[PDB]
This record gives C-alpha cells, structure tokens and sequence, in this order.
C-alpha cells in the first residue's frame, strides 16, 4: 500500500457511505495515530494490510507496522499548528498558542480548537514541522467548548 | 473493515490562520484514557 510519510485519513465502509473516522501519521514506515479512532483494529492500504503493533488505551496511542517513532515535544512557550484533517474537508493548518493540562503527574500541553469527532488524531506540529502530539483526546469545558491534550507517545 | 487515504504533507504553513485560546486547567487522567475537570 501507500507508506509515504504524511497525514492519512482513517475511513470505514460499514457504517452508511463511508465514513471519516479519524486520522493518524505515516512516518518512518510506522502509521501513528489515537487508540480511540481504531480501537486497535487491523488497517487497510490499497492492496496492503497495517497490524498493529504497540497499543495502550490511558495514552489513548497506537501505533502500526512498527514502535511509535514520533518524539519532538511542545517547547512550552512556542504557538504550534493543528493540521485539521476534517471529514470531508481539505487539511489545513490552524496556528495556536497552546494553553496547559496540569496533572497529578506533569504538564501537558493542550489546544483550545473545535473540530468533528473524526478529526481525532490530526497532528500538531512545532515550527520546523515536526509531530509534537496528536490531537483529539481532551475534555468538554465550562462554555461547552474543547480543549485537546497535545497526546506524545514515547520513542524506544 | 478500516482503510487510510494519503491526506497531505506534514509541514509547517507561514501565515496560517492563527486562533485559539491557551486555557490553563487542572484535569485528572482515569485509566479508561479519559480526561476530567478537576474543581
Ligand atoms: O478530535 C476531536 C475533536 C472533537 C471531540 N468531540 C468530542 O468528544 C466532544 C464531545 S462534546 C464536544 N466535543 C473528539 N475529538
Ligand atoms: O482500570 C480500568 C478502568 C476501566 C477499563 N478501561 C477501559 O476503558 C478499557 C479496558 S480494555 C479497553 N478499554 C478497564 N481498566
């Protein structure tokens, strides 16, 4: 199948017509993208077949045909960009300085950005186009808007 | 059966359309992957 690097868009036939279920990262022959959008289920490139690999639901990553290779991290002062990949939509970059998760165990970088569900695993990226995280596993705030962690895994 | 589409190119645009807000939150992690407010 397709394994050169870029965004991809995760589709499925089962539901009506086909349907945009997320995105992920194809990058050193490696297809990345979040736990919730596969639920770890096998993927499909043209004529090819993507198993998975590696897999943990509280990081909500998965990654395909190989380990997560995706390691840069938010400088914590500089603005980023989502690279949307919406159902139906054409990708496109929206720049935004990301605000904070503070956790029990750490800060974690978060985007204040409204997208489709299907949207969920779109990359964020820092100024020299590296994949920082992936967007689409947050929460629900005060004025019923979303904010999205910037989700990093961990390269072995 | 799920199947991927090749979407574009993963690079930085210069003048992109700049929006958002930085909110700072304090949220907690359970272990089905799901983020909460904490208040
Ligand atoms: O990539 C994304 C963006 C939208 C988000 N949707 C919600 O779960 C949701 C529930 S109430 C508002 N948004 C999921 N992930
Ligand atoms: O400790 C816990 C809390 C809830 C549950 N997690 C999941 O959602 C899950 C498990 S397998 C797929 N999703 C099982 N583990």
């Amino acid at each position: 199948g397709e394994t050169t690097d870029g965004v991809y868009r995760v589709m499925t036939r089962r539901l009506l017509g086909s349907t945009q279920v997320g995105v992920g990262v194809m990058q050193e022959g490696v297809f990345h993208t979040m736990w919730h959008v596969t639920k770890g289920a096998a993927l499909r490139s043209g004529e090819g077949r993507l198993d998975p690999y590696w897999g943990d639901v509280k990081q909500d990553l998965v990654s395909y045909c190989g380990p997560w290779k995706l390691d840069a991290a938010w400088d914590g002062l500089s603005e980023v960009q989502l690279l949307a990949v919406p159902p139906g939509e054409r990708a496109k970059n929206i720049q935004t300085l990301p605000g904070i998760f503070k956790t029990k165990d750490g800060d974690i970088g978060a985007v204040a950005l409204d997208y489709p569900a299907g949207t969920s695993g779109s990359p964020i990226l820092d100024k020299c186009g590296r994949v920082i995280g992936l967007y689409g596993n947050g929460v629900v705030i005060k004025n019923g808007s979303y904010v999205s962690a910037i989700t990093q895994g961990k390269r072995e | 059966d799920m199947y991927i589409e090749r979407a574009g190119d993963i690079t930085w645009e210069k003048d992109a359309e700049v929006t958002g807000n930085s909110p700072r939150l304090d949220v907690a992690l359970d272990e089905s992957g799901d983020f909460s407010l904490v208040e």
